[PDB]
């Protein structure tokens, strides 16, 4: 009715938003760091070329015209 | 960084240098040393070498650059250590409400005199009011379902065709196989709209329903015929046919429950998300009430002087968030074997 | 087109953003679809297209109606119409000038009180003459041929 | 007449009151200068 | 090669008293139990958007060494059903997989493929199945799993396919993970996860009221980038409307 | 006057018949009474006096501010304020022009915007700055003499 | 709070005139 | 200090919600001009 | 009442101040109130 002021009630569900699915932590391998600053050593061999300067080894004996 | 002769090799001119994988990160004692090779000429590949010896006290916040060559500027990238609280991020809850007001819809009536009831009971033995109640009861029932199609028509247009993925029944001009199997490709525009809706709304609990004309939804199961002995007495007047109107489908993308109805126009499918979470709400039909006024009380509008029946249907349908997509099926008129 | 309530006139030519007591049942003929003083507006009234003095049509390349998509000013509680919206002034400029319109309407009295802070010129509405009582209906009497 | 099946095309909760409201609950941020942004929108973008 | 884990940004939620008395009375919602689960999910998506910015940055460092385009549109004289043309994507994966094991000489690597679930749907090409469409039994994605997390076993590699909608549609990304602990390709380092209930820590905006602060310290590093990008072209579903 | 909420300023200029995006926390001592963009307005906001162009005071015999006797515009639901206000125009010869004000204001943005459907000069609001966020309060202190 | 929309609930008696 | 018995003047019903409303029911009489008058006050004067 | 724990002061915000609040509202639906102006109560009934 016109002159009756309407009163809207409140329905019980709360209508949340929707978050994405998170799976990229499963992608990369992980290990907990007990120190906030550290270093990793990279051991690499060399060949002195017998004429001076050195070349990194396992990426310079791969091409067949040696 | 940018020296006095450097090429960008992204917007190639006298500009900066991308330090690709030879960035100068902060070492021990907060120093920055890097032996880098910047390009100088694009068609020359001069590759002038230099070095950036740098130090900066972190708590003292001042940097200190030197270089043996020739520098103009260095584009740096660091942050402020957020130990001392000077800038954090706040989160707060916001709440609004949406109204689901239901109102008086149009009531249908049937003006019924007295000398027209005995005129049907005598000649044709027609009940004048039991042929007018079910006339009204079928008009109100089809008024609801014609409004639902009007609801999904208008409240798809407010998505600005965000999921309008078309389809052709005519195969491409270099297909060269049976066009019966080209209708299998309808299932990969359906599963393409479906995965496109679970990526812009992030919901994974759907029951995607498809409403469409039974001409159009027939291409989805793509069923073949079976044959039997044509006995003339044991014919079955559509005894097992139900897969052109109400069929369940289970893809690898999402599950389905398609709906075939002849009320919608031929040429367009329509996908609708329905989630099982009671929190999220995509589309909802709200039937309020439905009652018949048996004769007494309410008058008539066309001719008030005679008694009349009365029936109304109070209902509304609402769209909280419009996850609805439209698949325009093109050239589906059975004329593929005529071109 | 047949079954349904009566559609009110779409155009409300609001002069200066400041019309008061606008006759909402204008253009409806008396008697068979409206009974002024007896019937009320429905509480499903809303505005759909509002055109300012500096709008852009966004369907044609002119200053026309701004079709309010998913921000329609509808009937909230206390039977009033409040809504804050932004409309593009230029086409390729993408100005998005703000102007809120707030107004209240009376259901029984069929009057609106359209007030906008900016420079409003007209507004296209979508309201129904409610059928709590009879002013119109549809009759379904039969027919026969042999 | 036509067969009717579109009352099952979308869910049907019956309504007791003829006028009610549902609430929605969205989070926000502050951007360290005052204005807010909707939280699951402005985050789901790779240039964060 | 150094690895440094710096302090990250604090997430904190200001909580007055009257905001808790009102929401408990008006709506029965908690500002201390909903802002907390909001603070967790916002912090849990920094660590899944940093990775997407990481692999987009690390692929840019290699200057597109493993860049093998795929076309959902079949070639102009393919002339069969375009569903089985998407079996070609299984051997553009294996062609760029063996390109990795040839240059970096890897022979013990499990691979992972991250990409959009609209784009990684082309990997199994699983067909439909049908049943009765009754309203009494609606399976709301009950058996749906193979569009986000799929296993594979080719003749050239094994795969642990990952699909998430946060990465942009259009490209794939293949990461090499060797089980030999001497060699390392991409490592994720979560340092700590600290949360305080006020604890003397104030607020940045309004310090006069209590707040629940939290942060997590983490970084992710790349010793050697073994990463490839399969540019899936024309996957807008218009393969049949052309 | 000693213990109580921090009262906002009263006189608001609504010249031109309307005002838009008016800052309501103006005039306050910024820093210890109020903090703009931090604390909000309380939901006790209401207008106690108004003044149209041709009005009458009826406290003095002059064209001044009009008291709203039991027809004040309280803060209604969703932070909007409407009111059908009848005001005296002259003294003994009461012409009694009528003018409706209907308006909205945001608590968070401390921003009111007023629009009348006729002509209006200025208004006299009465509201309190909210003490939900601990901006200012009263402090009790022990003292002693002998 | 500010940005949370207030919901005026309905107390029970209906306050008839005399 | 003073003693406080003045808070027992008005009837105190303890609230449960910071914002709530109460309706009032007023009957009316129309006068064939649309002007409804509030009923139980407008028939309390003897020149009816 | 909140005896410390988060709510700082507004005069000197560096000290552990306690804090106490109480919120209430009194409202009038219909104003039935009558006032009696008692005149000349200053004990001079008999000095006059």
């Amino acid at each position: 009715m016109g002159p009756i002021q309407p009163y809207a009630s409140l329905s019980m569900p709360i209508l949340v938003k929707l978050w994405a699915r998170l799976a990229l932590t499963e992608a990369l391998p992980t290990q907990v760091a007990n120190k906030p600053n550290f270093t990793v050593p990279i051991l690499t061999p060399y060949v002195v070329d017998a004429d001076g300067n050195k070349h990194a080894l396992p990426e310079s004996i791969n091409n067949t015209p040696e | 960084a940018k020296w006095s002769d450097s090429f960008d090799e992204r917007t190639s001119a006298a500009g900066f240098v991308e330090l690709g994988s030879n960035v100068v990160k902060l070492q021990d004692n907060d120093t920055l040393v890097g032996q880098i090779k910047y390009p100088t000429n694009g068609d020359g590949e001069v590759e002038t070498d230099t070095i950036l010896g740098k130090v900066d006290v972190s708590s003292g916040e001042l940097t200190l650059t030197s270089a043996s060559g020739k520098l103009t500027d260095v584009k740096v990238k660091g942050y402020v250590a957020s130990e001392q609280h000077t800038s954090a991020t706040n989160v707060e809850l916001g709440l609004t409400r949406k109204d689901v007001v239901i109102d008086t819809a149009q009531h249908i009536e049937a003006t019924v005199p007295l000398e027209v009831i005995q005129d049907m009971k005598a000649t044709y033995d027609i009940d004048g009011v039991a042929r007018l109640s079910e006339t009204m009861s079928q008009l109100s029932s089809q008024k609801v379902d014609l409004d639902i199609i009007e609801f999904l028509d208008h409240e798809y247009k407010e998505t600005d065709a965000k999921y309008h993925f078309s389809f052709d029944v005519f195969p491409h001009s270099d297909y060269s196989a049976h066009p019966k199997d080209w209708l299998e490709g309808l299932r990969e525009v359906i599963d393409h709209t479906t995965q496109s809706m679970k990526n812009d709304y992030k919901l994974y609990d759907v029951q995607f329903v498809i409403v469409g004309n039974p001409l159009d939804v027939r291409l989805i199961p793509n069923v073949s015929w079976t044959f039997n002995g044509g006995d003339r007495n044991a014919d079955a007047y559509s005894n097992g046919i139900k897969i052109n109107y109400s069929l369940g489908a289970a893809s690898g993308t999402a599950n389905y429950r398609i709906i075939g109805s002849d009320l919608v126009r031929q040429g367009e499918l329509t996908i609708i998300a329905i989630p099982q979470q009671d929190n999220y709400k995509t589309f909802m039909f709200y039937p309020y009430t439905f009652n018949v006024v048996n004769g007494g009380g309410y008058l008539n509008t066309r001719n008030p002087n005679v008694p009349n029946m009365m029936m109304t249907r109070r209902y509304t349908v609402e769209s909280f968030v419009p996850i609805i997509g439209r698949i325009t099926i093109k050239n589906n008129n059975g004329s593929v074997y005529a071109r | 087109t047949l079954v349904g309530l009566v559609q009110i006139k779409e155009d409300i030519a609001v002069e200066g953003g400041k019309v008061t007591d606008y006759d909402l049942f204008t253009g409806l003929k008396e008697g068979k679809e409206v009974r002024k003083g007896i019937d009320r507006l429905d509480r499903k009234f809303k505005i759909v297209e509002a055109k300012w003095s500096d709008s852009f049509d966004e369907r044609t390349s002119a200053a026309g109606f701004v079709e309010l998509g998913s921000n329609v000013v509808k009937l909230q509680d206390n039977d009033t119409l409040v809504g804050q919206i932004k409309y593009p002034t230029n086409g390729d400029g993408e100005v998005e000038t703000d102007t809120i319109l707030g107004k209240v309407d009376v259901s029984s009295g069929e009057l609106t009180l359209t007030s906008a802070s900016g420079k409003l010129t007209d507004v296209k509405v979508k309201g129904y003459v409610a059928s709590e009582q009879h002013t119109s209906a549809t009759n379904v009497e039969l027919g026969l041929t042999r």
